[PDB]
C-alpha cells in the first residue's frame, strides 16, 4: 500500500512524512469504498473465472494438456487449476491495497526462475495470466474496468 | 514493517482465503480513521522540537537526572537523551499512520531493552518521559487522535519495561 | 411619465439624520434615537 | 513535485510506472487545476499577507525589534519583511509542486547555519511563519485551507 | 527529476518573480493534457516487455549488418544485453512523457552514452533506429488505445534522437 | 410610518387591503407592523 | 429577481410548453459553472471587509476626496462610503449566484443615478472605486471567476455611468 | 429557485450567505441530473397522469360531473382535464428549481381569489392535486417519490 | 448600433484604462466566431421570406385562436400585417447575430414594444410563441448547411424572449 | 438556531413552513454528530487553551499584568482568565447552536457598556480572544476550521 | 420562544457547566428523531384544513354550543372558534419541530389562558375540541408520529384546564 511506501521512504532520510505524500495517503484513504465495488465482484464471481480462463489458455496453446507436457497428468492440472485462484487471490490484494506492496512480495518475486526449477516454461504461463485478464475484465463493470486493468496488466510485464 | 492494511492481507494469506466480512470490517475502520490520522501527522512535525522539549521540561529538568551524579550532568549525556525522545516520537508516528505497531517491533524494540540495561540507562525515568511526552501530544493534536497514541506511545512502555 | 417597475423593487431611500444609520446597513440600529442629525423625536413620560 | 517523487522512487527500483504512481499522479493531475487557484491567491494578496503577519509578529517578538536586536532600525525591518516576502513566494512554488521540492532545494537545507551566521533567532522565524499562516487561512475557504496550510506547517518543522 | 511544473519553477525563480499570468496558462496547458499523459502510459506499460521484442525483430530483419558477424550484436551475450539496452529506451520514455518536458531524459540517459558506446564499440547508428522504430511503434499501442497522441508521446523520443545523435548537417 | 413605500410587494400587500377590508385597517396594518413598533415604539410621535 | 434558474423557467412558462431539450441544456451549462460560482462566493465573505480596505487605499486614500473640500472628508461622510463599497460587494455575489444582473436592475441601480446627484457624491470617484475594487477581487478569487465576477461589476460600472 | 429563495432570505437580514446556507446551494447543483431526470417522466407520460387522476378525481367526487355543476358537459369538463395540466407544470418546473417560488409565484398567491369567482369548489380543484400526487408517485422511484412529492404535498396545502 | 467590440470600448473607456490581458482575449473570443457567425447569417437569409412563412403557418396551425374571430390575426388585414410584424423579428436577430451582444435589439426593437402592443391589442403571448418557433428553427437552416450551432444563434432570440416577455416568476 | 430562525420568519408571514426550508431541517438535524464533535474537542481541551492563550495575551498587553493596569497578583488575573473560560464556553455553545445566535443573548450586547464600567480596557479583550483562536484553529481540522473561525470572527466585530 | 438545541444550552449555561454526556444525550435524542418529525410536518401541511374540519365534525358542531343559546352559534363567534383550532395546530407543529413546549409557553398560554375568563368562550370544549385534534392527527400522520404529537397537545390540554 501507498502507506509502506512513505515509511519506508522516510526513515533513512531521517524526517517526518511531508505534505507532498500525506495528501498523497489521505487521497488513497478516501477510495476505499471504491475500491470494495471491485475486491467483491472478484471474489464471488472465483469460480466462474476459474476455468473460463483455464479453457481459454488451452484453446489458444495446448501444450501443457498435450501428452509430453506439463498438465498431462491430472495432479498437475489440480495444481495448476490452483494457481489462478491463487493469483486472483493476490491481484485481489494489490486491488485492495492500492499499490504493489503485497503484489510483489508475495507471488512475483522470483517466479521468472523457480519456475524453470519446476517444469513448467515462462512465457506460456504468461498467456495463462493474459486469457485471465479479459476472463475477469468481461466479468467487470466498464467504468472501473479501467482501474483494475493495470493491476493485471504488471503481472504480463512482471513475468515475461 | 507491516500496515494494517497489510497485516490483515499477511493474516489472510496464512490461511490462503479471500477477504471475508470480518476483515473487511479492520480495512472499512482503518478507511474511515484516514483523515484524521492525517491531520494529526502534520501538526506533530510542525511542533517535533516543543513536544520534545514540554516533555522534558516537565517531567526531567531540575530533578535528579539533570543535577550532577546521574545520567544527564554532561552535556553529551543531554544531547543522547534528546536524541532518544525525539526518536520515540519520531517512531511513534509511524504506527499512528500505519495504524499497526509493528514499526515499533521491528525498529525500536529490538535491541533496546537490552543496551538500557548495558548502558545504565534508567529505564524508569526514560519511562516516565515518554509517559509525560502522552498527555503533551494528546493535547496538541486534539483528544480525538490524542486517544489514537496513546495505543503506540505505551506500546513503547510496555516493551521497554 | 410611467415606468415598468419589476416584480419586487426597492426604492432607495436616504435616512433623515445619520449616513449609517440607514436599516438597510444595520437592521438592529432602527430602534435608535437619530441624535442631533435628524429630527426631534418626542415622547410621552409626565402625566399629570 | 509529486510526479518527480514516483519517478525516481521507480527509477531506484528499475521497474516501470506502477499502477500505484500511475493513480497518485492521475488524481494529482486531475487536482492541477484546483491547486493553481489555491496558489493564485496567496500572490494575488501577497502585499496584505506580508503587512499583516508583518504586523503579527512584531507584537510578540518585541526584542527583534527594540534596539540590540537584529531587525532595529527602517532599513532592517524593512530587511525581515523583504526575509518573509522570499518564504511567501517559495510556499506558492510548493503549493503547485504538489510536494515541497521546491521548499527543500531553495529555502529549508542550509537555513539553521545561515541564521546563525546571520545574528537572527531561528525560532523568532518560526513565529512569524506561524503567524503568516494565521492569515492565510483566513484568504481561503476551509477546504483549501488544510492543503495550504499544510505547507505553511512544514515550513515550521525546518526551523524548529 | 526535473518536471515541466519544476522547470517552470526555477524559470521564474533565478528571476526572482512570482506566478504571473503566464506561469498561470502555461501551466494550465499541462495539466489539460495530463489525462492524456497518464493514460498513453499505461498502454506503453501494457505490453512494454513484448513492445521491445517486436521492435528489434523488425530492426534486425531490416539491418541484417548487426545479426551476421559484424557489429555487435553477435551473441546471445550481445542480444540479450541489447534487449536491455534497448529496454531503457523504452522505460525513460515512459518517465519523461509523464514528467512534460526531458530533463529526465537529459541526466539519467543522455549524458554519457555517447561515450558509454563508443568505449565499446557500440554503435550510435542502429541506436537512432531502435528508437525510431520505437517512435512509431509506440504510437500503435496509442492509436489502438484510444489515446489521441501528438506531440506529447511522440517527442520524448526524438528528444532520444536529435541529442544523441551526432549533428550532420 | 416617517418614510415612503418599499417598493411594488410592500404596495400590493395594501392595495388589497383596503380594497376588501377598507380604509380602517388601511390605517391599522401600517401601525402593528414590525417596522412601526420596533423603530418607533410603543410611546413616540413618529417622525420623518 | 430573477435566477438563471429561474430565468429559463420564465422563459418556457409563458410559451405555455413544458422544458424543452434545449431549455435543459441551458440549466446544464448553469450547473456546470456552479461550483465556480459557490467557490467565488465564500471566498469573498470570510473577507468582505478586506476587500474594501484594499480598493479605498489604491484609489481614493491620500487623494483630494479624502482631504478637506473633498467628499470623504468628516467621517459621517467616510463610515456612509465604507458601507457604500460593502453595499457593491455584498451585491455583486448575489448577481455571481444567480447568475444574472436582475437583482441590479431591481435592488441597486434605481436611485444610484440621481441619488448621488442629490447627494453630492461624485460619481467619477466611486466608478474607479468600483474597478480598483475589481483589480483586487479578481486576485483574491481567482483568474478565472474574476472574468465572470468581472461581468457584474461592469453592469453596475456602466449603470452609474 | 434554491439560491433566489436564499437571497431574499439574506438580504432582510442584511449579510452575505452563510457557509451553512452555501453547502444547500452547492449540494443542489451537484445534484442537478438526478431532478432534471425525474422531471422527464413527469413530461414523458403526463397523458397517463392526468387521465388516471381525472378519473380518480370524478369517483371520488361525482358532484363535479352533475348537471348544475362547474365541470358539466364535454366542453366544461375539458378545462378541468386543462387546469391539472397547469398544475403539473408548475411540479415539474418545481423540481427543476428545487424550491417552491416557481410554484408560488404562478398558482398559489391568488388561487384562493380566482376560482371563488368563476364558480368551481375550491377543495374539489385541489382534491385533484391530491389524486395527481398518487399517481406521480406510482410512476416514481424509492427516493425520488419521496423529494418529488413533497410538492405535490405543498399545494394541496397551498389551497387549503 | 452597438457592437460586442464597442460595447467592451465604453467597459473600458468609463474607467479610463487601455486594453489589458483581460481585453485582449475576450476580444478574441469574439473573432473566432466570427466566421462561424457570418456563415450562419448567410443561410438565415437564405430563405428568409419562406422562413417566416413557414413558421407562421406552423404558429396558426398550433394556436388556432388565432385564426378563428378571436385575438387579431384574423383578416388578411391583420395577418399580412402579422407576417410583416414577424419578419421585423428575424431580421434584427441577424443583426446581433454578426454584432455579437444584443443591444443592436435593446432600442431598435425591443424599447416600446410593450406598449406598442398594448396600445392595439396586440397579444405579447404568441409572439414569444412565434419567436420560439424561429430560434429552435432558425437552427434547422444552420444545421442543414453544416456550421455548428449552439452558444449562440439564440443568444438574438431569447434576448427577444426574456426581456420582451412579462416575468412571472 | 437554524430551526427557531425558520420558524420565527415563519411565524411574521403566518405561513406553514414553506419545504424549502424543511430541507434546511433535514440537512440540520440529522448532521448534528458534526456539530457536536467539534464541541467535544474544545471542551476536552479547555484547561490547555486558555493557559496558552493567557501568557499569550499577557504578552501582547504587558500593562494588564503591571501594576497601575486591571489585574494584579495572582488574584485579578485568576478571574481574567476565568472571563476567557466564559468565552470559550460560549464559543462551544454557538458551534452546537449552527449559528451565531446564543451569544447575542449571552456574551455580546452589553459588553461595551459593562468593562467600561469595570474599568478594563476593551480592545485587550479582543486581543484575548484571537489569540484564543490562534490554538483551537490549529487543534482543529481545516474544513471544520471555517466553521469555528466564523463563530471567533464575530466575537472580534462583537469586542472591536 | 426557542428550540430544544438551545433548550440543553439555557439548561446547561445556568450552573456554569459545558455540554456534558448527559446533556449530549439528550441532544442525541433530538437528532435521531429528526427524520420523524420533518415528514410530520410535511404530513399535516396538505390536510391542515381538513384536520379542523374532521376535528370539529367529530366533537363540537351537533350540541348545545353551536346552538342558539350557545357561544360557537353565530357566525362572528365560529370564525374565531376555527381561527384558534387552526392556530392551535399552527403553533403545535412549530413546537414539534422545534423539539419543547417553549414555543407555547411564549406565544398560546401567556395570553390565551385569562381571555377566556374574561370573554365568555367556553373552554370545556375548547380541550374537548383538542382532544378531538389530536387523535385524528395521529390517525392521519401515523402513530409512529402521534405519541410524540399528542403531548405537545397536552401541553395545550394542560395549560388551558
Ligand atoms: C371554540 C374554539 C371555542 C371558542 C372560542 C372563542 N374564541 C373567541 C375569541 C378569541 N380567541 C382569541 C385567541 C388567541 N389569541 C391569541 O393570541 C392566541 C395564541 C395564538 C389565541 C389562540 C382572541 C384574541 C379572541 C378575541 C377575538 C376578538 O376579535 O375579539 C371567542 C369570543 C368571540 C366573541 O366576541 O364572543 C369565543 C366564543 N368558543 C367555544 O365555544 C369554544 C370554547
Ligand atoms: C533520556 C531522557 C534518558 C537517557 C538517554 C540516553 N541514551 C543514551 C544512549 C543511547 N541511546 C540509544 C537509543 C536508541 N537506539 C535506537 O535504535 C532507538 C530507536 C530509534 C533509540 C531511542 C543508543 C543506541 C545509545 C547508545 C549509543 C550512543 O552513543 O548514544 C545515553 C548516553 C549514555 C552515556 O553514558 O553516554 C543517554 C544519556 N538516559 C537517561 O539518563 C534518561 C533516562
Ligand atoms: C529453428 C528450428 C532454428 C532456429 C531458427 C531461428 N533462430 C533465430 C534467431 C537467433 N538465433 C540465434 C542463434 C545463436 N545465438 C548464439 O549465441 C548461438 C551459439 C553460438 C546460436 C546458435 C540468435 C542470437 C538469434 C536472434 C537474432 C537473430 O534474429 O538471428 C530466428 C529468428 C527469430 C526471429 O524472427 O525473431 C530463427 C527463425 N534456431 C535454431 O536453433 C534452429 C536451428
Ligand atoms: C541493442 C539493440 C543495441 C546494442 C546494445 C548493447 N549495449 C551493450 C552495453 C551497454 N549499454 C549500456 C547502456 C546504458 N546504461 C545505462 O545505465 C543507461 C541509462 C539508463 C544506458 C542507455 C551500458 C552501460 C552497457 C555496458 C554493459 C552494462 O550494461 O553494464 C552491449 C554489450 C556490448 C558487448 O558486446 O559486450 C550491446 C550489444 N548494441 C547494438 O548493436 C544495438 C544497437
Ligand atoms: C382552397 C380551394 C380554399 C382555401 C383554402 C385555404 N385557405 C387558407 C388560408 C387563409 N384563408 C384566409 C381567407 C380570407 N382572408 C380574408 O381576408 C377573406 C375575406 C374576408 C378570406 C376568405 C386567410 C387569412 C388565410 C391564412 C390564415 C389561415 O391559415 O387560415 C388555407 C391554409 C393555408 C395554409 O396551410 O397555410 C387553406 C387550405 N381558400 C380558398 O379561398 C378556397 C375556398
Ligand atoms: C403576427 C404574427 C403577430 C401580430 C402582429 C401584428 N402586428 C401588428 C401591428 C404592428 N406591429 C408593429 C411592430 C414593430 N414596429 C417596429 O418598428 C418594430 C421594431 C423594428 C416592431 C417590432 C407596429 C408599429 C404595428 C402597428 C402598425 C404599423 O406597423 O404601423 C398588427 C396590426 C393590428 C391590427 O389589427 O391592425 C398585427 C396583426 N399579431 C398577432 O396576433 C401575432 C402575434
Ligand atoms: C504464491 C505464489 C505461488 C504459486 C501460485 C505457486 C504455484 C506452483 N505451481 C506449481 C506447479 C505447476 N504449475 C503448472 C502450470 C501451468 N502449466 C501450463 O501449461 C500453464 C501455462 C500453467 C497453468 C496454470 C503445472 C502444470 C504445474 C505442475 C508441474 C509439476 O509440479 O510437476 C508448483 C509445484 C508443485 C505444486 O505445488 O503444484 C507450485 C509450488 N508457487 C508459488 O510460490
Ligand atoms: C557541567 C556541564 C553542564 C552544562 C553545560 C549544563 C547545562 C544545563 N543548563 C540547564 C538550564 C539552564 N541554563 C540556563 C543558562 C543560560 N541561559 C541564559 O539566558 C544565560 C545567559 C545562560 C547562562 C550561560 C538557564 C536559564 C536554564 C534554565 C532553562 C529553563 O529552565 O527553561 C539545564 C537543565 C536543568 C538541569 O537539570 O540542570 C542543564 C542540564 N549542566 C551541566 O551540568
Ligand atoms: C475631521 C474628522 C476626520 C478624521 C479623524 C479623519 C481621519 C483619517 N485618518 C486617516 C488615516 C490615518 N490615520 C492614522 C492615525 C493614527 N493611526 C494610528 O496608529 C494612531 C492610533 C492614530 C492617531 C494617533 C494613520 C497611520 C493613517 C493612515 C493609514 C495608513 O498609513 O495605513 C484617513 C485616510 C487618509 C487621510 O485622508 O488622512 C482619514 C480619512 N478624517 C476626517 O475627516
Ligand atoms: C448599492 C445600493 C446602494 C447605494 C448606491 C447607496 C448610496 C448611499 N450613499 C449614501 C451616502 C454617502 N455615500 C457616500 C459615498 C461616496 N462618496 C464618495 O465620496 C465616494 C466616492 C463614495 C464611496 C466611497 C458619501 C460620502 C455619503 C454621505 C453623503 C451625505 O450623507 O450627505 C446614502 C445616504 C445615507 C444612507 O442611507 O446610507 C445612500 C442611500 N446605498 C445603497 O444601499
Ligand atoms: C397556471 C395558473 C393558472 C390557473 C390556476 C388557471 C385557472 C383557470 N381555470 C379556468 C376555468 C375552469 N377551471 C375549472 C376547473 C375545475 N372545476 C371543477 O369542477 C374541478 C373540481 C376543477 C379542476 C379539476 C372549470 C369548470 C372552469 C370553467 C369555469 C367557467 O368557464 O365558468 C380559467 C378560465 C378559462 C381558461 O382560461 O382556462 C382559468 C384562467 N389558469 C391558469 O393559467
Amino acid at each position: 500500500t501507498v502507506v509502506s511506501q512513505v515509511i519506508l521512504k522516510a526513515d533513512d532520510e531521517l524526517r517526518y512524512p511531508t505534505t507532498g505524500e500525506l495528501k498523497n495517503i489521505s487521497d488513497f484513504l478516501k477510495t476505499g469504498e471504491q475500491r470494495l465495488r471491485i475486491v467483491d465482484t472478484l471474489t464471488e464471481n472465483e469460480k466462474k473465472i476459474v476455468d473460463r480462463a483455464s479453457a481459454q489458455l488451452w484453446k489458444k496453446r495446448p501444450d501443457f494438456i498435450a501428452p509430453g507436457g506439463n498438465a498431462a497428468g491430472q495432479r498437475e492440472r489440480s495444481l495448476c487449476l490452483r494457481d489462478y485462484g491463487w493469483y486472483l487471490r493476490v491481484i485481489t490484494y494489490g486491488i485492495l491495497s492500492g499499490d504493489k506492496d503485497p503484489i510483489e512480495s508475495i507471488g512475483l518475486i522470483g517466479v521468472k526462475e523457480m519456475y524453470n526449477s519446476l517444469g513448467v516454461p515462462m512465457p506460456g504461463m504468461v498467456e495463462a495470466i493474459r486469457c485471465l485478464k479479459e476472463a475477469s475484465l468481461a466479468l467487470l463493470d466498464d467504468e472501473d474496468a479501467k482501474e483494475a486493468a493495470p493491476y493485471f496488466d504488471f503481472i504480463i510485464q512482471a513475468m515475461s | 514493517m507491516q500496515d494494517a492494511i497489510t497485516s490483515v492481507i499477511n493474516s489472510s494469506d496464512v490461511q490462503g482465503k479471500y477477504l471475508d466480512a470480518s476483515a473487511i470490517q479492520k480495512l472499512k475502520a482503518y478507511f474511515a480513521t484516514g483523515e484524521l490520522r492525517v491531520r494529526a501527522a502534520t501538526t506533530i512535525s510542525a511542533n517535533a522540537a516543543n513536544i520534545v522539549k514540554e516533555a522534558v521540561a516537565k517531567s526531567l529538568l531540575y530533578s535528579d537526572i539533570t543535577r550532577p551524579g546521574g545520567n544527564m550532568y554532561t552535556t553529551r549525556r543531554y544531547a543522547a537523551c534528546i536524541r532518544d525522545l525525539d526518536y520515540y516520537l519520531r517512531y511513534a508516528t509511524y504506527a499512528m499512520l500505519a495504524g499497526d505497531p509493528s514499526i515499533l517491533d521491528e525498529r525500536v524494540l529490538n535491541g533496546l531493552k537490552e543496551t538500557y540495561n548495558s548502558l545504565g540507562v534508567p529505564i524508569g525515568a526514560t519511562v516516565q518521559a515518554i509517559q509525560a511526552m502522552k498527555e503533551v501530544t494528546a493535547g496538541l493534536v486534539g483528544a480525538d487522535a490524542g486517544k489514537e497514541m496513546g495505543i503506540y506511545f505505551d506500546y513503547i512502555c510496555s516493551g521497554l519495561s | 411619465r410611467p415606468a415598468p417597475f419589476g416584480k419586487d423593487t426597492r426604492r432607495i431611500l436616504i435616512h433623515n439624520g445619520a449616513g449609517i444609520d440607514n436599516q438597510l446597513s444595520n437592521p438592529g440600529a432602527r430602534g435608535n434615537a437619530p441624535g442631533s442629525l435628524g429630527p426631534k423625536v418626542f415622547k410621552l413620560d409626565q402625566l399629570p | 513535485s509529486i510526479v518527480t517523487k514516483s519517478i525516481v522512487n521507480a527509477d531506484a527500483e528499475a521497474r516501470y510506472l506502477s499502477p500505484g504512481e500511475l493513480d497518485r499522479i492521475k488524481s494529482f493531475v486531475t487536482s492541477g487545476e484546483r491547486r493553481v487557484r489555491i496558489a493564485e491567491t496567496m500572490t494575488g494578496a501577497r502585499e496584505r499577507i506580508i503587512k499583516e503577519a508583518g504586523n503579527q509578529l512584531f507584537q510578540k517578538r518585541p526584542d527583534v525589534v527594540s534596539p540590540g536586536g537584529n531587525a532595529y532600525g527602517e532599513e532592517m525591518t524593512a530587511t525581515c519583511l523583504r526575509d518573509l516576502d522570499y518564504y511567501l513566494r517559495l510556499i506558492t512554488y510548493g503549493i503547485v509542486a504538489g510536494d515541497v521540492t521546491p521548499i527543500e532545494e531553495i529555502g529549508v537545507v542550509g537555513v539553521r547555519e545561515m541564521y546563525k551566521s546571520l545574528g537572527t533567532p531561528i525560532e523568532a522565524v518560526a513565529e512569524g511563519v506561524r503567524a503568516m499562516k494565521s492569515v492565510a487561512t483566513s484568504l481561503l475557504s476551509g477546504e483549501d485551507a488544510a492543503e495550504a496550510g499544510a505547507y505553511f506547517d512544514y515550513l515550521i518543522g525546518a526551523m524548529s | 527529476m526535473r518536471d515541466a511544473v519544476t522547470s517552470l519553477i526555477k524559470n521564474y525563480d533565478i528571476t526572482g518573480r512570482y506566478l504571473d499570468r503566464d506561469a498561470i496558462d502555461s501551466l494550465k496547458s499541462y495539466f489539460v493534457t495530463g489525462t492524456a499523459r497518464v493514460q498513453a502510459a499505461a498502454t506503453i506499460t501494457a505490453n512494454a516487455a513484448e513492445l521491445v521484442k517486436q521492435a528489434a525483430s523488425q530492426l534486425f530483419g531490416d539491418l541484417p549488418e548487426l545479426i551476421r558477424p559484424g557489429g555487435n550484436a553477435y551473441t546471445t551475450r550481445r542480444y540479450a544485453a541489447c534487449l536491455r539496452d534497448m529496454d531503457y529506451y523504452l522505460r525513460y520514455a515512459t518517465y519523461a512523457l509523464v514528467a512534460g518536458d526531458t530533463d529526465v531524459l537529459d541526466e539519467r540517459v543522455l549524458q554519457g552514452l555517447r561515450e558509454t558506446y563508443n568505449s565499446l564499440g557500440v554503435p550510435i547508428g542502429p541506436t537512432v533506429v531502435g528508437i525510431g522504430i520505437l517512435k512509431d511503434l509506440a504510437t500503435e499501442k496509442v492509436q489502438a488505445a484510444g489515446i489521441e497522441v501528438g506531440a506529447y508521446l511522440e517527442q520524448p523520443f526524438d528528444h532520444l534522437i536529435s541529442e544523441l545523435s551526432e549533428t550532420d548537417v | 410610518l416617517g418614510r415612503p413605500t418599499y417598493g411594488r410587494q410592500e404596495m400590493n400587500s395594501y392595495f388589497d387591503l383596503c380594497s376588501k377590508k377598507g380604509f380602517y385597517a388601511l390605517v391599522d396594518a401600517i401601525i402593528d407592523s414590525v417596522e412601526y413598533n420596533e423603530a418607533f415604539g410603543e410611546d413616540t410621535i413618529p417622525y420623518e
